[PDB]
DNA sequence: TTTTTTTTATGTACTCGTAGTGTCTGC
DNA sequence: GCAGACACTACGAGTACATA
């Protein structure tokens, strides 16, 4: 997904919110909860296009007006966007402070003002708290739009302010049909990709479009080699990358399917890789699988959360600890009770 | 483009000044001596006006306009001295040096000093523009293998009787600080007019003013010298170096050690070192390190390193300077380490 | 047009007198007694949870302090000072979003300007909300003023986390704690609001909104606005139940029965069925924890079990009869840690899967088939 | 009393003479001896926790330095200088709020005027409040001033954490340390306050207030003012207990006993009563944990219990000698894990009940019965 | 006023002759020989810890260099130049509080006087005190002056941290590093100072005062004056012991010592005192954990003592030798669990007490 | 013998160069 | 007038350091 592709699974919610916004019964601060690539960006863009210019027929775009000319070119000064600096990774509180004071300085063109945060989960504590008063009491006809993948990660003091909207994932069969139309791959691979992305067709499309599929198949081959021999260290060659958290999530998914197979669950998530799950079930004990799953999830969370942490050291330590666990007579860890 | 050592500098200085002299290295004492000798011989040749400029992203850049080629009003030959930053020149400093070199003339002698330039910068346009006109002086700190010979040579320079034990003590206390060593020799000459130097006072007129680098610490770890490793760690902590640079320097070598130990069971270390492109200085050191350590010790080391990294970048605590110490003892001549203390 | 913008209930229904509070009586009694007598202080620090009323309480305190009727426990909206305080544009009430301006320079400028006499107001009230975000330099700057301020200066601070504030600042102010609102108070306030707004509602929807508000009235109002937007202009039980993903069937009960029976196939089939209908996982885990709590209570006292879950009483009675208390406690602990772990491994489905697998691990899953 | 101006107790009752200062006998005796005998040092640093007197004692020393009756250890209230000091309008008591004037330029300005002599005073005092707030350059600008000050200038510094000052400053200035006030001292001072001010009070409420603001008297004064506000202008036990959110020790120990003797119905009844009273559940867990810790301490030594819990002292002993310490360790661990995991329970009431039920199930002596069917 | 006149012990007793400086023998001897042979470097930079005489020795150097009797290690008090050095009003001695005159404007103004000949002295002597803090451009001006210094000007730089000084100034300055004063020398001079004044004293009290100061003479004298004030005009052992107990800070070490010996009453008294001396309980427990870590590490190799434990080495060596590694490991695990468990406990004093009780319960002491 | 090597977010001082502002001096 | 000079004050930028 390059940029802002309209999604049919977004059409219903969209009009509903328009019905709320057109009648003047819409909350100023709306927090979107959607999966990565679910299309929340397109929803926010369409909403802002509706809001920020002369009233169109009442639906669709805003026609051919000054608002559309400025918005499409990205020149509208009443369309404030909060995006992390590419050199950094988080929304500096200075950017939010500047945006809030600029909003306080009244609009420039006719109409309302729209502030859009490209991702709420990337807000630091100071940046998140710098928005509290502005959300509580917007100056005049100010509408916010915050996108997130889970509202619980966001501060409780901010989740109170915003009316929460939920973009439910599309039904799995419909998403499978859509992806098969969009991408020519076998049904099993399609299903595994969809379940890997928690039913987010946009995320699955992003996974297929890039090299992520090649990385996943390389990781699968490396796991197939490593599982019987017990030489998990080689997996490092496939795990160290800028997308390390996603590959660790894939590994955790494989371990989850292995435990599922041990319990014989009717449903799995790595459908198109039965050989690896069979090998993992055969060669590894359920307690060992659970321990490895816990360690992998913990390492993924530590990599994703703590900014600046060294990827290579953590991945190597995880692999060596797994190596230690595979050896007989080694006490496995348990969740912190 | 002449290349020289400080000891040979007089040989070039008494022959005739070149267009410019470049004083590259990391020894304050050697660079200071070379610069002072060049300035002294220039004054003997009739150079009187000296201007010193420090190369900085915000410093003045009037040095270009300072080449008026019109001093003739007084006609005092000028010497220009430039101080490069810690990391060397940047692009902007590159073209500044280009335009300074383009305006060089006979009446002006240019003295350039700073940290040794890397290969990426040794091909810079200005440095090439100094070809056939410049004399580089190599001033790099002698290592502990070569340091005592240098100390003995300087003691003979001052006509002082240096004992072997005194030489060893001074080498141990003032490692990596040549200026401190010169000051100590002067101070001990002042304390003892007789000229001899023996233990009873050279162990008294000395301090632990040694300056180290993370590479020295990693070398101490590889050679398994616990006492030197701990002393180096203490000196680095006192100096104030950031612990993250220590963590990275040790992480690189520890990961290489883990990979080499894993591959040693199937391939001789001689081919493994060449495949991993290990320099001849470090091949034997890493061979001894591999022969000393087992897989379990390396696994414990990496576990401790990971815990230190987490407690540094997540809790922001100051316990790192302790944990590194344990990691030191974890990899030297039978660590005899623990689990709760690290795990 | 009375609503140029949507005056959301979280803003339109801000209290204007002391009688509009939903029951913060412990602090209101102290405030009324202090205003009624001469006992007035120069530093009030209201703390507590989100959306509980401390900013509104502070604004009401300012209104009572500055109204030209006098120092009245009940402020009068007729007063011009109250008219200006309820809106913006009051020369005396200086409201500073502390998180917006954390720099010590702004605090130093404020403390330079505090010296001047108030304009036409009895007390120059400084209302600093979200005070816990101020930089430590500003915190230390706010020490010597709060201890011996000019008589005409009153400081009102509000924060959601007293611990983050330095102990020195807490030591100079009156600390009021605003307890989280109970279910009944929130439900009564919501029914009063909806009756005043001529919007239809149902008691079950109001009860669900109060339950999900987690003790914060602003959460209740936001959920009510969610229901209004997604309920076609009325608060209906179906709309709120659907939006909250709450459980009306025995899915949680069947899931915990399968888990305690250690039937992994049944557990995973039920979890897959739950994923099919898109049941919210956090609510499922909360319901399972509540059911396990009821199991423990009935094990301790069978009479306590007699509750709303009457139609399913036999099942919980059998589970209490057949399961030791230690296993129930281990199950509750595992599910609770799992609930702590939902906002980890962003795909929450596999998070609940992890929690269920950990819970299942305690009992033997041996392939040994025995009755 | 008669003052219709209800001045805050934190402000009205600031110490006037060295006789009005409670506690801190160390600093009080040191200053009295160093001012009666002479030998006044040129820099003081009062280091202590919050609300112990880090500033008022400095003002008392300032009064004692330049008084009309000469250098005296008893600051009078008759001469103009002392009253001007108390009003804060005194000419020579330059009160440097170091938090505001923290930049090095302001410190240079302060040092520039040091030699310009005092006006209507034996000494000029530079009372620098919160010195731990100055910048590094500001800290170091005044070194040679502190080491060799003029004969008429005396510094009086007051910081909460001296560890943040550079070590040389700790060298130059005298290091006076003020210990946190004890509970009995706080109770006596509050009794003095509520007797001088005509407010009816009850001793149990005063003890509760003193304990709830441990180590800091200004905390106690603020809590007492807020309790006067909460009550009908009188410090009663009910008002203080309801305000603090604390639960009376007798009833918490009653819950603890019901837990120890495995009486589930009594535990449930007490929980229901606490729910009816509106006491915060986490506060109930906190009180139970504190009582269990006190039980452990009295197992360590019977002297660990002061008069504070005297009302139930006997019961305390009857819990110390009847159960082994390992049971206390298990109980403390269970209740503490419960407190840690409370915020994620279905409800705070549900979480507290489940924690108590877990402590009841897992406790060794007479545990809960297990199902008859294996 | 009506209290006669009593100065400060820190400012008084400052040495006026090289024989009155106690300790730092190597620096004084080197300076004496350099002045005797006429071998004087252009710039002398003093360095060392606080309160070891760097400024005082520099002032003595400035007095000696301009003495009319000649450059000597023992300048007389007779010379009017020497007397003006005493009073602080000497035209040829330029005392620059570089901690206050950091800006390049003032430094350049005061360094533009190098062109002027001394008024009544052989050498124009600059005493730039606290040189470590100084603007970068002021360092440039000072370096330009020192590169081509007039023959009638000598520099006397003083500082506490020589690291902050640029290397270009260090390479041009003869650096003299001063050691932290040994305890015996501190006690000896404290005895002599107390005897020269009309103050009674006690031997154990004197030893306690000497040990309390961390090798710095100014610290020792400041504590001496404070104890005299608290001691009712007498340096008595009980009064100074109580004073130092009030000012006692290294609580964690005593806590470890009491915990490892299973002394319940002692550890309870220590934690009560640490509560009265208002501190942070998390910081105390972290310090205890770190001390236990160090004790565990020292048993593996003595070199772990390092430099930080120079004033703590005596007790740490005994603790490391006398305690088995397993007990130290168990104590470290208990304290780590307690620190993880502390915030969720009741008020943190209760949690620290409970963790200490947990650690104490391991030993069979009853 | 030669290169080798870093974790950010937010804030607070400090000091120098360049410009903007006042004002007033014999110009 | 008077505008330049000269002061004087403020602002950006580069650097160093602190706390979390
Ligand atoms: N005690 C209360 N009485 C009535 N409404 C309340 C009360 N507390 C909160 N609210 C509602 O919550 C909204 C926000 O309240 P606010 O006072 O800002 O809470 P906070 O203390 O977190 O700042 C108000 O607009 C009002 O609708
Ligand atoms: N030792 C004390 N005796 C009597 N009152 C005290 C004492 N310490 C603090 N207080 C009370 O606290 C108020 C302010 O005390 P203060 O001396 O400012 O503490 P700090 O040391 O923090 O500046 C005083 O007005 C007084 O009522
Ligand atoms: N070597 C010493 N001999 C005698 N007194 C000393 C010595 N070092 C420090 N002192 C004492 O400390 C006081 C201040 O000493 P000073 O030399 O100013 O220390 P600094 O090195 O920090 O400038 C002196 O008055 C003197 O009493
Ligand atoms: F939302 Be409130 F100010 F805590
Ligand atoms: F209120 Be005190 F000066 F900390
Ligand atoms: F005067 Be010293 F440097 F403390
Ligand atoms: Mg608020
Ligand atoms: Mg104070
Ligand atoms: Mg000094
Ligand atoms: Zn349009
Ligand atoms: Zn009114
Ligand atoms: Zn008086
Ligand atoms: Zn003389």
């Amino acid at each position: 997904g390059p940029h802002m592709r309209w999604y049919p699974w977004l059409r219903p919610d969209f009009e509903k919110l328009v019905a709320s916004y057109q009648a003047g019964r819409g909350h100023h601060a709306l927090l979107i909860q959607a999966l990565p690539g679910m299309g929340d960006d397109a929803l926010i863009y369409a909403l802002s296009r509706y809001l920020l210019c002369q009233q169109p027929q009442g639906h669709k775009s805003c026609g051919h007006c000054r608002g559309c000319q400025l918005m499409q070119a990205g020149t509208h000064p009443d369309y404030y966007t909060l995006a992390p600096e590419k050199g950094k990774n988080t929304l500096g509180v200075d950017a939010v402070r500047e945006v809030t004071e600029k909003l306080n300085e009244h609009a420039r063109l006719g109409g309302a003002k729209v502030v859009w945060v490209t991702d709420a989960a990337l807000l630091t504590d100071a940046a998140a708290n710098a928005l509290l008063k502005t959300l509580e009491e917007p100056p005049a006809e100010t509408w916010f739009f915050l996108a997130t993948r889970e509202p619980e990660r966001l501060l409780a003091t901010l989740r109170s302010r915003c009316r929460l909207h939920y973009l439910a994932p599309p039904p799995e069969q419909y998403a499978v049909t859509w992806l098969s139309r969009e991408v020519t791959m076998s049904q099993d691979a399609l299903l595994a990709a969809l379940r890997l992305s928690a039913g987010s067709p946009g995320a699955a499309l992003a996974l297929f479009q890039g090299d992520n599929w090649q990385a996943r198949e390389t990781l699968c081959q490396a796991l197939a080699y490593s599982v019987p021999s017990g030489d998990w260290y080689s997996l490092l060659a496939a795990l160290n990358h800028e997308q390390a958290p996603a590959r660790l999530h894939w590994l955790a998914t494989l371990l989850m399917d292995a435990l599922k197979r041990h319990h014989g669950a009717a449903q799995v998530t790595n459908v198109d890789v039965p050989g690896l799950v069979a090998e993992l079930a055969n060669h590894l004990s359920p307690s060992r699988l659970q321990a490895i799953l816990g360690d992998v999830c913990h390492i993924r969370e530590q990599l994703m959360s703590v900014t600046g942490i060294n990827r290579e050291l953590l991945i190597t330590d995880l692999l060596l600890r797994i190596e230690h666990y595979l050896q007989p007579g080694v006490v496995l860890p348990v969740p912190h009770l | 483009m002449i290349r020289l050592y400080p000891e040979q500098l007089r040989a070039q200085l008494n022959e005739g000044l070149r267009a410019a002299y470049l004083l590259l290295g990391n020894d304050p004492l050697l660079l200071q001596e070379s610069q002072d000798a060049v300035r002294q011989v220039a004054a003997a040749q009739g150079f009187e006006e000296h201007h010193t400029f420090s190369i900085d992203p915000n410093t003045d850049w009037n040095a270009i306009f300072s080449l008026c080629q019109a001093m003739s009003l007084f006609a005092s030959r000028q010497t220009l001295l430039l101080l490069l930053p810690e990391n060397g020149p940047n692009a902007a400093i590159n073209e500044q040096l280009l335009t300074l070199t383009g305006l060089l003339h006979d009446d002006l002698l240019l003295i350039v000093r700073g940290n040794k330039l890397s290969k990426a910068q040794e091909n810079a346009a200005w440095f090439t523009a100094l070809a056939n006109r410049s004399v580089q002086v190599t001033c790099q700190t002698p290592e502990q293998a070569q340091l005592p010979r240098w100390v003995a040579a300087r003691a003979k320079q001052l006509n002082l009787e240096l004992d072997d034990a005194a030489n060893q003590v001074l080498c141990y206390c003032y490692e990596g600080n040549l200026l401190a060593l010169a000051q100590a020799l002067e101070r001990l000459s002042l304390l003892w007019p007789d000229g001899k130097l023996t233990l009873p006072r050279v162990e008294q007129a000395v301090n632990d003013a040694a300056h180290f680098t993370p590479f020295h610490w990693v070398d101490a770890l590889l050679m398994g010298k616990s006492k030197r490793a701990l002393h180096i760690l203490q000196q680095l902590r006192l100096e104030g170096s950031e612990p993250v640079i220590l963590l990275r320097t040790l992480q690189r070598e520890l990961l290489l050690l883990v990979n080499l130990k894993r591959q040693s069971a199937h391939t001789p270390l001689r081919a493994l070192f060449d495949k991993h492109r290990v320099w001849q200085n470090r091949r034997g050191m890493m061979g001894e390190a591999l022969n000393r350590l087992s897989q379990t010790q390396l696994r414990q080391a990496v576990q401790l390193l990971t815990r230190t990294e987490l407690t540094l970048k997540q809790d922001y605590g100051q316990s790192v300077w302790a944990e590194l110490e344990g990691l030191s003892l974890l990899l030297c001549h039978k660590p005899l380490a623990d689990v709760f203390i690290d795990g | 047009g009375p609503h140029m913008s949507y005056q959301v209930l979280a803003r339109k229904w801000r209290p204007q007198t002391f009688a509009d509070v939903v029951g913060q009586e412990h602090v209101l009694t102290a405030l009324a007694n202090g205003l009624s007598l001469g006992r007035i202080h120069h530093a009030y620090l209201f703390s507590g949870t989100r959306g509980v009323g401390k900013t509104s309480i502070a604004r009401l305190l300012a209104k009572g302090l500055n109204c030209e009727t006098g120092i009245t426990a009940t402020p009068c909206g007729v007063c011009d000072n109250c008219r200006e305080i309820e809106q913006g544009r009051f020369v005396d009430l200086i409201e500073i979003d502390a998180a917006s301006r954390t720099k010590v320079e702004d605090t130093r400028d404020l403390l330079d300007n505090v010296q001047y006499a108030p304009a036409r107001g009895r007390f120059k009230v400084y209302l600093i909300d979200e005070v816990h975000m101020l930089s430590r330099h500003s915190f230390n700057a706010l020490l010597k003023t709060l201890e011996e301020p000019p008589e005409h200066v009153k400081f009102l601070l509000a924060t959601t986390d007293p611990q983050k504030l330095p102990v020195t600042i807490l030591s100079r102010c009156l600390q009021f704690h605003l307890k989280a609102l109970d279910v009944e108070q929130i439900r009564h306030q919501l029914e009063h609001i909806l009756n005043e707004e001529h919007i239809a509602h149902e008691p079950r929807a109001l009860q669900l909104l109060a339950r999900a508000a987690e003790g914060s009235l602003r959460d209740a109002l936001s959920l009510t606005d969610q229901a209004i937007a997604s309920g076609d202009g009325q608060v209906s039980t179906q709309a709120v139940s659907a939006m909250l993903g709450t459980l009306d069937d025995d899915q949680a009960l069947s899931l915990v029965e399968a888990m305690v029976e250690a039937n992994g196939e049944r557990v995973m089939a039920l979890i897959n069925e739950a994923a099919a209908r898109g049941i919210e996982w956090e609510a499922l885990l909360v319901e399972m924890l509540g059911l396990l709590h009821r199991i423990a209570m009935v094990q301790l006292s069978p009479a306590a079990l007699g509750n709303d879950m009457a139609a399913i009483e036999l099942r919980m009675r059998e589970l209490a009869r057949t399961i030791p208390p230690t296993d129930i406690q281990l199950y509750y602990q595992t599910l609770l840690i799992g609930r702590k772990e939902l906002p980890y491994a962003p795909d929450r489905r596999m998070g609940v899967e992890m929690t269920l697998l950990r819970a299942l691990a305690f009992h033997p899953r041996m392939p040994l088939p025995e009755p």
